[PDB]
C-alpha cells in the first residue's frame, strides 16, 4: 500500500547500507550510496522537506562522482569485488538484509519492536500533523533565516570552508 | 556554557536555536510549543535537581507530544480490538468510517 | 616562656582548632543535604532559561 | 632582530637578495692536487667569500675566540697519528674521520647561512658530499672496520638529505704517481707515509662514484693539473654555465626559509652527529667525558654564554 | 610551510576548542570538534614523511567516528527532549553514546591504542598540542554532562586508564610513548573524580597540562625523542638534567612537589563520598607511573651514561630553541603545594 | 558544586560583591611566596641560557618577581571571596533549614557512660 | 552481569549450592568469553578453528574456576554452619587459583593464585557484609 | 518513535558496524564515514521537519557542509597513503607500533 511507502523507502534505504558496509569495490559501494541517497531524499521528501531532500541527493551525487574518480585511481585492483566474490563480503551482505527481514518482519506482525528503544509499527503516517500551514513552505522558512539568524553558523561555516582549502593544500604538497 | 561569553558580553551566539519555543521566522509554531513552555516555566531557576521531581508532570507531557507513545499504544489496541471483532464478524464499521 | 603564657596560648589554638572542627562537620552535612535535595546555592545544575520563549501571537491559534 | 618567522613575514626573504652570483661553489681533487691555491683565487675572481677546507680545529675557528682549542677538547683525533699508525686500536682512525665529517656538515651549514643571508656565494673545499672518498679509501686498506663503515652511513643518512648540493662542483683530476711525487716534494714527514694504493681509492672513489653521483645534480667541471694552474679559465667557465639542473631551481622563499632555520641552529645542525650508537672508536666513557667537560668550561671566556664572560672584557652583565 | 599560514592554522585549531567552551548549543558543540580536527591534521603531516601520514590517518579514523557517535547523541537527545541545550542529556543511550565519543577523543582505555602511535609518529611540537590542547574540549563537555553520565562506565573507563596508562609505560624506551602512556593513565584520575566534583578534574588537568608542557620543552630543547639520546644531556646542559629529575618527580605523585596535590585532592573528594576502595587502588596502581618516571631520573640525572666523542664539538654552541615559558613551568611543576587552597579560584 | 550559585555573576574573575572584602595585605606571607616562585624562575632562566645566574640581567629578574607578584595578589583576591561566598552559603542554608541543624542536649561526662578498656 | 550478581546474592550462603555453581560458573564462563574476544579480535588466529579452539581454551579456565569458587565456596559455608563468614570464600579462591595453575600447568601460578584469588574472594565477602561500595554513589 | 525511525537508527548501525570492520581500502572505510552522515542527515531532518521545528531546519545543511569537510580530509590523506605505497590497503598503516 502507499500508506507504507516512506517504510518501503526505509526498507531500501537500510538495504543500500548493507551494499556499501560489506564493502566490496568501491565503485559498487558508491553505486550503493547513491541508491540511499535518493531514498533517502525520499523520505525526507514525504515529511514535508522538499528542499532538504533534493539538497542532500545532490551533495551525494558529486561526493560519489569525487569518489568515483578516485577509486580508479587509488582503490583499484585486477578483479574488484563484488558482493558475491568473496566469501566475508557475501557473509556480511547476507546477515544485513537478514536482520532487516527479521526487524521488518517482526514490526509489520506484531506493529511493535524493542531494541535499546520502543519502536511503533501502526505507520508513519500516525505521527503527522493535522493543521495546514499558510502561503509559505516552513522548512524554506527555517533554511532562509541562515542569514537573518544564523550569522554565527554562517561566519564558523564560512572560515571551516575556507581553511578546508587551505588544509588540503598542505596535506598533499608533500614537500 | 563552560566559559558564558555570550551572557557578560550581551551577545546571542547560539541561544537562539536551543529551545523550539523560542521566536521563530513568521511567527511559525512548533506542534509542542505549550508542551516545551510549560516545563520550561515550571523549571525555572529551581535547578535540574528538584525540576527533575517537582516538574515531572509536565515534562512527561512534553515526551508524550514530542514522541507520541501512549498515544499509538491507544490507537494500537482499538485497531487491534476492531480487528478481533471484524474478523469474528462481530461489528459493521459504519459509512463514514468506509466512505 | 612561664607555664601561665603556654597554657593561655594553648587555648588559642584549641579555640580555633575547635571552631574548624565544627565548620567542617558542618559542611559536609550541608553539602549532602543540598545534593540530595537541590534546595540549595550549591549542586545547582541549570535549566533552561524561560526569557527565551516567545509569548506573541503565533500563525495558529492553538500553542 | 634574529631571524626568524617575524623576519621573514617582515620582508626578510632568500630570493629578494639571491642573485644570478649566488652559487655554492665546491673544489675537489685528491691530496696535493692544487685545491687550495684553485679554491682561492676563484674566491677573489668572482667575488666570493672562501672557507679554507675544514679540519680538526674548525669549530674552533668560529667560537669564542677563534683560536684552535687543545687536543683534548676534540676527542685527541690527530691526522699526523693518523698517518703514523693508521692501524692503532685507541681507535683514532675513525675517530679523526667521524669528527671531520661533523666539521664539514657545520662548515657547510655555515656555508649555507651567509649565501642565503646576504646572498654572496662562498667557494669550499671538499664538502660533506666528498668526504666519503677517504672513508671508503680507509676500509679498503683496513684501516677502518665494517661497523665503522655502518656508523658513517648512518649519521650522513640523517644529515645529508636536509641540505642542498652546491651550484658547481671544480674536480681537479691527477693520476697518483703525480700526488705521490708532489707529496715528497713538499717534505711533510707524516704525510709522506702515504702509500699509493691509499691515494688509488681516493681516485676510484672520486671518479666512479662521486662524480657520477654530482653529475646529474651539479655542474661538473674537470680540470687536469695543466689546465688547473689558470684560475682565469676555470672562472670563465664558471661564468658561462647554464645551471639547468639540480634541487636548488625548485626552491622557493618557504623552503629557503626552512633550510635557513637548520643552518643557523648549529646545534640542530649537529644533532645527529652524536647518534646513541656505541662504537668503541666514538664511545666515550663518563669518568673522562665528565673530567673534560669540567676543563672546557674553565677555558677563558666559555663558561657562560658568549657575552657573559667578566674574565675576557665582557660588560653590562646585569643589564644583559 | 608558510609561517602566515602555521599561525592561521594554529588560530583555527583554537577557535574551533574555544567554540566548544563557549557554546551553549549541541551543533555549534560539534562544529567546533570538526573545526578543531580540520586544523589539527595538516601540523601532523608538516614533515611529511610516511610515519607521519600514517600517524595522522590513524588519527582522522578515529575521531571521525567519534564525533559521528556525539553527533547521534545529540539527535538521540533532540528526539527525547527537542532541545539542543548543552547540559545533561535526556535519555540514557545518549549518555553512552556521548561519553564514548568524548573518551576516544580523550584517549581513554579501551580506546587508547592510537594516542601511543600517533604521538610517536609526530614531531614533539605536534605531541604537545596533541597530549594537552586537545585534552581541552572533551574536559569541557564531560564537565557540563556529567549529572547524566552512568557512574559505572566513566569510573571503568577511568579504572582501565589508570592500569593501560602504567603497564604501557614500562615496556618504552621512545619518549613519546612514554609521554603518551602517562597521558593515558592521567586520563584516569580527571574523569574518576569528576562525578563527585567537578572542580578537581579542572585542577588535574590544570596540573597535568602544565607538567606535560614542561617535559616536552625540556625534550624539544635537546631534541631528544628517546631514553639514549636523553642520556647524553649530562653531558651538554647539565641544568636540564636536574630540571628533568624535579619534574619527573613531581609527574609520579611524589610530594612535596607540584604533582601531588591533584593525587591528595582527588583523594578527599572520592573518600568523602565514602569511596574507599577505588582511591586506595588509584594510588597503588600509580606507581606503575612512578616507576618508569624513576627508570628515566636513572638514565638522565641520577647516573652517567656512555657519551660520544662528537659530544665535544656540542659544548661550543648555546641553545638557541626558544623554550618559551620553560622556566616559569619548571617552577609551577614543582613548588606550588604550599599554594594548594588557591584550587578555589577554579570553583 | 558552586558553579550556579544564585549569584548572578558569570564568568566574572571578581564579582563587585567581592569588594566588601579585605584585600589580602601586600605583605601576605602567600604573596611573598609567590614572589620567591618568581625569583626562582628568573635564576633558573639564566642558568638554562648559561649566563651568571645570580648577577646577570637584573632587570630580567625583577620583572619575573614583579609579574608573579602581581598575578598572585589578584588570584588571592578571588581565592579569598571563594571562600567567604563558600561559608555566607552554608550560614544561609543552615538558618533556612533549622530543623537539619538542631542544637544537641548538652551533656557531661559525669553523666555519659563510656566503656572502659583496660591496657594489661 | 547485574542480573546474575543478583541472582548470586540473593541465595543465601551454604544454601542451594547446585544453583550458586550455576551463577558462578556463568560469572567466569562470561568472563572467559570477554577474553577471548579480545584475543582474537586483537592477536588475529591463524585460522578459524584455531581462534574457535582459543575462545574455547579461555572460556573453559573462566568457568572452571567460577565453578570451583562457587562449589567449594557453598559447601564450606554449609559443613560448617557459618555463613557469614570470609573463611569460606578464602577457601573457594584459592580452590579456583589451584584450577587456573592446573590449566596453565605451572605449580608457581597454582600458588600465586591461590594466595591473591583466596584474598580478593574474602574482601569481597567483608564487602558485601560491611557495605563497602566500590562504585560509590555520590552523596556530598 | 514510528517504524521509520527504526529503519534509520538500523541505517546508521549497519554503517558503523561496517566502520569498525575493515576489509582491505581505506576507501571502502571512507564511504562507510559518508553513510553515517547520511544516516544522522536524514534521521534528524525526520524529527525537525515533524516537530515543525522552524529554525532546526538548517541544521541538517550545516551537518552536511561539515560532512564534506571531513570527506574532502579523508581523500587528501588517502591520496598521501597512495603516494607512498601504491595502494589504499591499511595494513601498510603499520610502521607505528603501540
Ligand atoms: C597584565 C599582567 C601580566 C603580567 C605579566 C607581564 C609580563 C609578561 C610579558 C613579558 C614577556 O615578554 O614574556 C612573555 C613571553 C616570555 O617567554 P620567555 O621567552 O620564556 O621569557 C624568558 C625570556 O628569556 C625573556 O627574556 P628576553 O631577553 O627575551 O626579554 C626580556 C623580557 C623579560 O620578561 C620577563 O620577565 C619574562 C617573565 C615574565 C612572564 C612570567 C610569566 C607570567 C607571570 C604569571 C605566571 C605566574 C602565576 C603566579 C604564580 C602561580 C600562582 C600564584 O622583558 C620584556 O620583554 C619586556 C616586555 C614588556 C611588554 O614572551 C613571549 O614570547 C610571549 C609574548
Ligand atoms: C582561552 C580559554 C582556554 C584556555 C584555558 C583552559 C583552562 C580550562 C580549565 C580551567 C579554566 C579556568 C577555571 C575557571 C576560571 O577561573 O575562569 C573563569 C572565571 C570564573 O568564571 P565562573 O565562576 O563563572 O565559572 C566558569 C568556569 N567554570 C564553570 C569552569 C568554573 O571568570 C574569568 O576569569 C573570566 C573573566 C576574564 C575575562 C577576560
Ligand atoms: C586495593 C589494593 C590493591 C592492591 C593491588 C596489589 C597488586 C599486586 C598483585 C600482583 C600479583 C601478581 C602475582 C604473580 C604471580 C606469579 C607467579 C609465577 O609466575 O611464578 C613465580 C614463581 C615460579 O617461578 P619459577 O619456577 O620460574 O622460579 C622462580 C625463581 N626464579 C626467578 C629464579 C626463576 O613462583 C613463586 O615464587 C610464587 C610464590 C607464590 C606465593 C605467593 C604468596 C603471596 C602472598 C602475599 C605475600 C605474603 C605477605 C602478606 C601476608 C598477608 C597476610 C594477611
Ligand atoms: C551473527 C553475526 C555473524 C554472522 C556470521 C558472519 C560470518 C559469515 C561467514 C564469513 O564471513 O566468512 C568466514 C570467515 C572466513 O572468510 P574468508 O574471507 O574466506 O577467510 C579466508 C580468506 N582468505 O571466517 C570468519 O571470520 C567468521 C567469523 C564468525
Ligand atoms: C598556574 C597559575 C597560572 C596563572 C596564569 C595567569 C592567570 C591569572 C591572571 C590574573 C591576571 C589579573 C589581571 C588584573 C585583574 C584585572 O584588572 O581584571 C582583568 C579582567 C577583568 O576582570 P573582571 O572580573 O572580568 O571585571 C569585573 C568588573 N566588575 O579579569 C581577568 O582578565 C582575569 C584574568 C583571566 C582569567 C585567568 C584564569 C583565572 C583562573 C586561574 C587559573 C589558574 C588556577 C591556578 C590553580 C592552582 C592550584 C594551586
Ligand atoms: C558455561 C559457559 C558459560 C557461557 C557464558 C555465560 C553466558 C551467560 C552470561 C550472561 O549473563 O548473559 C549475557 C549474554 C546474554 O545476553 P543478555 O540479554 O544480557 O541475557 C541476560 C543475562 N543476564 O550472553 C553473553 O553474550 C555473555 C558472553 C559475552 C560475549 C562477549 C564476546 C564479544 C561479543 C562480540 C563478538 C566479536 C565481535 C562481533 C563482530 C565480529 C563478527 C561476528
Ligand atoms: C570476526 C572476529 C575477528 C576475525 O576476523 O577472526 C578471524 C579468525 C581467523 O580468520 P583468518 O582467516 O585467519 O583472517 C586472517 C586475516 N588476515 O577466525 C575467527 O573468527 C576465530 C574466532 C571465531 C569465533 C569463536 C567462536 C565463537
Ligand atoms: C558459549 C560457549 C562457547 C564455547 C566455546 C566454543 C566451543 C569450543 C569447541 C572446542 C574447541 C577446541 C578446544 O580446544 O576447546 C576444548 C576445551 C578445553 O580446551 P583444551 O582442548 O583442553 O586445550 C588445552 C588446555 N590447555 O573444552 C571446552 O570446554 C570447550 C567449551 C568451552 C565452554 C565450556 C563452558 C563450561
Ligand atoms: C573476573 C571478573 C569476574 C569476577 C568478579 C565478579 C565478582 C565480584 C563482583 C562484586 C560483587 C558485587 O557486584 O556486589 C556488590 C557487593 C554487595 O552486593 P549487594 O549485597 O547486592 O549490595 C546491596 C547491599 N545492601 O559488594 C562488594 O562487592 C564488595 C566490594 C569489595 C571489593 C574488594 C576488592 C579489593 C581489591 C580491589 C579490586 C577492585 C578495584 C579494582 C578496579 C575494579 C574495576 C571494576
Ligand atoms: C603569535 C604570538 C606572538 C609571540 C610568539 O611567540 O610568536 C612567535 C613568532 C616570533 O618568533 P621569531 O620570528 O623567532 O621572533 C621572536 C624571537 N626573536 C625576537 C628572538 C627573533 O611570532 C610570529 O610569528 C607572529 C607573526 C604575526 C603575524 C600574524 C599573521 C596574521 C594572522 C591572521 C589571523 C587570521
Ligand atoms: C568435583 C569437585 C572438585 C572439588 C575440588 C576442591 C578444590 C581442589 C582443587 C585442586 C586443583 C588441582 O588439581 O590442583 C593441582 C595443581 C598442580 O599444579 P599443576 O599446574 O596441575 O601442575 C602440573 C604439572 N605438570 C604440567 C608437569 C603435570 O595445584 C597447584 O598448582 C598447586 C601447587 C602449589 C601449591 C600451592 C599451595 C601453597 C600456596 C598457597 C599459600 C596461601
Ligand atoms: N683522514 C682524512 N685526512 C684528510 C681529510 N681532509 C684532509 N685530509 C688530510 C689529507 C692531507 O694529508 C691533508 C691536506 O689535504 P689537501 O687536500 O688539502 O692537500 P694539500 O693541502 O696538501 O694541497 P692542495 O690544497 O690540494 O693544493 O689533510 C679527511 O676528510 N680525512
Ligand atoms: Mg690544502
Amino acid at each position: 500500500m502507499m500508506l507504507y511507502i516512506v517504510f518501503i523507502l526505509s526498507v531500501i534505504f537500510v538495504m543500500g547500507f548493507v551494499g556499501f558496509s560489506s564493502k566490496p569495490s568501491p565503485i559498487y559501494g558508491g553505486l550503493g550510496l547513491i541508491v540511499s541517497g535518493g531514498v533517502g531524499c525520499g523520505i525526507v521528501l514525504n515529511f514535508g522537506g522538499s528542499f532538504l531532500g533534493l539538497m542532500v541527493f545532490l551533495i551525494y551525487l558529486g561526493g560519489m562522482m569525487v569518489v568515483f574518480g578516485y577509486t580508479t585511481a587509488m582503490a583499484t585492483e585486477q578483479y574488484p569485488e563484488i558482493w558475491l566474490s568473496n566469501k566475508a563480503v557475501l557473509g556480511a551482505f547476507v546477515t544485513g538484509l537478514l536482520m532487516e527481514f527479521f526487524m521488518v518482519y517482526y514490526v509489520l506482525k506484531d506493529k511493535e519492536v524493542e531494541v535499546v528503544f520502543e519502536f511503533n509499527g501502526l505507520g508513519d503516517w500516525v505521527i503527522y500533523d493535522t493543521g495546514d500551514s499558510g502561503f509559505f513552505s516552513e522548512e524554506a522558512m527555517g533554511i532562509a533565516a541562515l542569514y537573518s539568524y544564523g550569522t554565527w553558523l554562517v561566519i564558523v561555516t564560512g572560515w571551516s570552508l575556507l581553511i578546508g582549502v587551505v588544509v588540503i593544500m598542505e596535506i598533499t604538497r608533500g614537500n | 556554557p563552560f566559559f558564558d561569553v555570550q551572557k557578560r558580553l550581551g551577545v546571542d551566539l547560539d541561544r537562539w536555536m536551543t529551545i523550539q519555543s523560542a521566536e521563530q521566522p513568521h511567527k511559525i509554531p512548533s506542534r509542542c510549543h505549550a508542551f516545551e513552555k510549560e516545563w520550561i516555566e515550571c523549571a525555572h531557576g529551581i535547578g535540574s535537581i528538584r525540576a527533575e521531581k517537582e516538574c515531572k508532570i509536565e515534562f512527561e507531557d512534553f515526551r508524550e507530544c514530542l514522541l507520541r507513545q501512549k498515544t499509538m499504544k491507544r490507537l494500537h489496541a482499538i485497531r487491534r480490538q476492531r480487528e478481533k471483532l471484524i474478523k469474528e464478524g462481530k461489528y459493521t464499521p459504519p459509512p463514514h468510517h468506509s466512505g | 616562656d612561664g607555664p601561665e603564657k603556654n597554657y593561655e596560648r594553648t587555648m588559642a589554638i584549641l579555640q580555633i582548632e575547635a571552631e574548624k572542627a565544627e565548620l567542617r562537620l558542618k559542611e559536609l552535612e550541608v553539602r549532602r543535604l543540598m545534593r540530595a535535595r537541590g534546595d540549595g546555592p550549591w549542586f545547582h545544575y541549570p535549566t533552561i532559561d524561560k526569557e527565551l520563549i516567545d509569548h506573541s501571537p503565533k500563525a495558529t491559534p492553538d500553542n | 632582530l634574529q631571524y626568524g618567522p617575524l623576519a621573514y613575514i617582515l620582508g626578510e626573504k632568500a630570493t629578494k637578495k639571491m642573485t644570478e652570483k649566488s652559487k655554492l661553489i665546491t673544489v675537489d681533487g685528491n691530496i696535493c692536487s692544487g685545491k687550495s691555491k684553485l679554491a682561492k683565487e676563484i674566491a677573489e675572481k668572482l667575488g666570493l667569500k672562501h672557507f679554507p677546507e675544514a679540519g680538526i680545529h674548525y669549530v674552533d675557528s668560529t667560537t669564542g675566540d677563534g683560536k684552535p682549542l687543545p687536543v683534548q677538547f676534540s676527542g685527541n683525533c690527530s691526522l699526523e697519528k693518523f698517518y703514523d699508525d693508521p692501524k692503532s686500536n685507541d681507535g683514532n682512525s675513525y675517530r679523526l674521520q667521524a669528527w671531520l665529517y661533523a666539521s664539514r656538515l657545520l662548515q657547510y651549514a655555515d656555508a649555507l647561512e651567509h649565501l642565503l643571508s646576504t646572498g654572496q656565494g662562498v667557494v669550499l673545499e671538499r664538502s660533506i658530499y666528498s668526504d666519503f672518498v677517504f672513508l671508503e679509501a680507509m676500509y679498503r686498506q683496513g684501516f677502518i672496520r665494517k661497523q665503522c663503515v655502518d656508523h658513517y652511513n648512518q649519521v650522513k643518512k640523517v644529515t645529508i638529505c636536509e641540505y642542498l648540493p652546491p651550484h658547481v662542483v671544480v674536480y681537479v683530476d691527477v693520476p697518483v704517481p703525480e700526488v705521490q711525487s708532489r707529496i715528497q716534494k713538499k717534505g711533510n714527514p707524516h704525510e709522506m707515509k702515504i702509500t699509493s694504493a691509499y691515494l688509488q681509492d681516493i681516485e676510484n672513489a672520486y671518479k666512479g662514484t662521486f662524480l657520477p653521483e654530482m653529475s646529474e645534480k651539479c655542474e661538473v667541471l674537470q680540470y687536469s693539473a695543466w689546465e688547473a694552474q689558470d684560475a682565469e679559465k676555470v672562472v670563465e667557465d664558471i661564468e658561462y654555465l647554464k645551471y639547468d639542473k639540480g634541487p636548488w631551481l625548485d626552491q622557493n622563499d618557504r623552503k629557503l626559509h626552512k633550510l635557513r632555520m637548520l643552518v643557523q641552529d648549529k646545534l640542530e645542525v649537529l644533532n645527529y652527529t652524536s647518534i646513541p650508537v656505541f662504537l668503541p672508536e666514538v664511545t666515550v666513557g663518563a669518568h673522562q667525558s665528565d673530567q673534560v667537560f669540567q676543563e672546557f668550561t674553565e677555558l677563558p671566556g666559555r663558561k657562560y654564554r658568549a657575552g657573559y664572560n667578566e674574565d675576557v672584557g665582557d660588560k653590562w652583565i646585569w643589564l644583559k | 610551510m608558510n609561517p602566515i599560514i602555521f599561525i592561521i592554522i594554529l588560530l583555527t585549531i583554537m577557535l574551533g576548542t574555544i567554540i566548544v567552551m563557549i557554546s551553549s548549543h549541541w551543533l555549534l558543540v560539534w562544529i567546533g570538534f570538526e573545526m578543531n580536527m580540520l586544523a589539527i591534521i595538516p601540523i601532523m603531516m608538516k614533515n611529511h614523511n610516511p610515519r607521519a601520514t600514517e600517524a595522522s590517518t590513524k588519527y582522522f579514523l578515529t575521531q571521525s567516528t567519534a564525533s559521528m557517535l556525539l553527533m547521534m547523541a545529540v539527535i538521540i537527545n533532540l528526539m527525547f527532549s527537542g532541545q539542543w541545550t548543552v547540559m545533561k542529556l535526556f535519555n540514557p543511550m545518549a549518555s553512552m553514546l556521548m561519553t564514548m565519543a568524548l573518551a576516544m577523543k580523550l584517549g581513554m582505555a579501551p580506546f587508547h591504542f592510537w594516542v601511543p602511535e600517533v604521538t610517536q609518529g609526530i614531531p614533539l611540537s605536534s605531541g604537545l598540542i596533541l597530549l594537552t590542547w586537545q585534552k581541552l574540549a572533551p574536559m569541557s563537555v564531560l564537565y557540563q554532562i556529567f549529572p547524566s553520565i552512568n557512574l559505572n562506565l566513566i569510573l571503568t573507563l577511568s579504572v582501565l586508564s589508570i592500569l593501560i596508562g602504567g603497564w604501557g609505560g614500562l615496556n618504552q624506551t621512545q619518549l613519546r610513548k612514554i609521554m603518551a602512556y602517562s597521558s593515558i593513565a592521567h586520563m584516569g584520575w580527571m574523569t574518576a573524580v569528576l562525578p563527585y566534583n567537578p572542580t578537581m578534574t579542572l585542577l588535574n588537568l590544570i596540573i597535568y597540562i602544565i607538567m606535560t608542557s614542561t617535559m616536552f620543552t625540556m625534550f624539544m630543547a635537546n631534541s631528544t625523542t628517546t631514553t639514549l639520546s636523553l642520556s647524553h644531556t649530562w653531558n651538554k646542559t647539565p641544568i636540564m638534567t636536574v630540571l628533568i629529575l624535579a619534574t619527573l618527580l613531581s609527574m609520579g605523585g611524589l610530594p612535596p612537589l607540584s604533582g601531588f596535590m591533584p593525587k591528595w585532592m582527588i583523594i578527599q573528594e572520592m573518600t568523602k563520598n565514602n569511596s574507599i576502595i577505588l582511591p586506595t587502588f588509584m594510588a597503588i596502581t600509580a606507581l606503575l607511573n612512578l616507576y618508569f618516571y624513576m627508570r628515566l631520573t636513572y638514565s638522565t640525572t641520577l647516573t652517567m651514561f656512555p657519551s660520544t666523542n662528537n659530544m665535544k664539538m656540542k659544548w661550543q654552541f648555546p641553545l638557541m630553541k626558544k623554550m618559551t615559558f620553560l622556566p616559569t613551568m619548571v617552577v609551577l611543576s614543582t613548588m606550588m603545594l604550599p599554594l594548594t587552597p588557591m584550587l578555589s579560584v577554579l570553583e | 558544586m558552586m558553579t550556579g550559585r544564585q549569584g548572578r555573576a558569570t564568568f566574572q574573575f571578581l564579582p563587585d560583591e567581592a569588594r566588601s572584602l579585605p584585600p589580602p595585605k601586600l605583605t601576605d606571607p602567600r604573596l611573598a611566596f609567590v614572589g620567591f616562585l618568581g625569583y626562582c624562575s628568573g635564576l633558573i632562566d639564566n642558568a638554562i641560557r648559561r649566563r651568571p645566574v645570580l648577577l646577570a640581567g637584573l632587570h630580567r629578574q625583577l620583572l619575573y618577581i614583579t609579574s608573579f607578584v602581581f598575578v598572585g595578589y589578584y588570584l588571592l583576591k578571588r581565592q579569598d571571596y571563594m571562600y567567604a561566598v563558600r561559608d555566607h552559603d552554608m550560614f544561609s542554608y543552615i538558618k533556612s533549614h533549622p530543623e537539619d541543624f538542631p542544637e544537641k542536649d548538652k551533656k557531661t561526662y559525669g553523666e555519659v557512660f563510656e566503656e572502659f578498656h583496660p591496657v594489661r | 552481569a547485574k542480573t546474575v550478581l543478583r541472582q548470586y546474592w540473593d541465595i543465601p550462603e551454604g544454601t542451594e549450592c547446585h544453583r550458586k555453581t550455576y551463577a558462578t560458573t556463568s560469572i567466569g564462563g562470561a568472563a572467559g568469553l570477554v577474553v577471548s574476544a579480545y584475543s582474537v579480535a586483537l592477536k588475529t588466529p591463524t585460522s578459524f578453528l584455531e581462534g574457535v579452539a582459543r575462545t574455547g581454551r579461555y572460556t573453559f579456565t573462566a568457568a572452571a574456576i567460577g565453578a570451583i569458587f562457587g562449589l567449594t565456596s557453598c559447601i564450606s559455608a554449609q559443613v560448617r554452619e557459618k555463613p557469614d563468614d570470609p573463611l569460606n570464600y578464602l577457601i573457594g579462591g584459592c580452590a579456583g587459583g589451584l584450577i587456573l595453575g592446573a590449566r596453565t600447568r605451572s605449580y608457581g601460578i597454582g600458588a600465586a593464585a591461590c594466595a591473591y584469588m583466596g584474598l580478593t574472594a574474602a574482601l569481597v565477602k567483608m564487602g558485601q557484609l560491611e557495605g563497602w561500595q566500590v562504585f560509590a554513589e555520590p552523596k556530598v | 518513535m514510528s517504524m521509520v525511525y527504526m529503519n534509520i537508527m538500523m541505517a546508521f548501525t549497519v554503517s558503523l558496524v561496517g566502520l569498525l570492520m575493515y576489509r582491505s581500502h581505506l576507501m571502502s572505510s571512507l564511504l562507510c564515514l559518508e553513510g553515517m552522515m547520511l544516516s544522522l542527515f536524514v534521521m534528524a531532518a525526520l524529527t525537525i521537519l515533524n516537530s515543525h521545528f522552524t529554525l532546526a531546519s538548517m541544521m541538517p545543511i550545516i551537518l552536511l557542509v561539515f560532512a564534506a569537510c571531513e570527506a574532502a580530509l579523508g581523500l587528501s590523506l588517502l591520496v598521501m597513503v597512495s603516494n607512498t605505497y601504491g595502494t589504499d590497503y591499511v595494513q601498510n598503516l603499520n610502521l607505528l607500533q603501540c
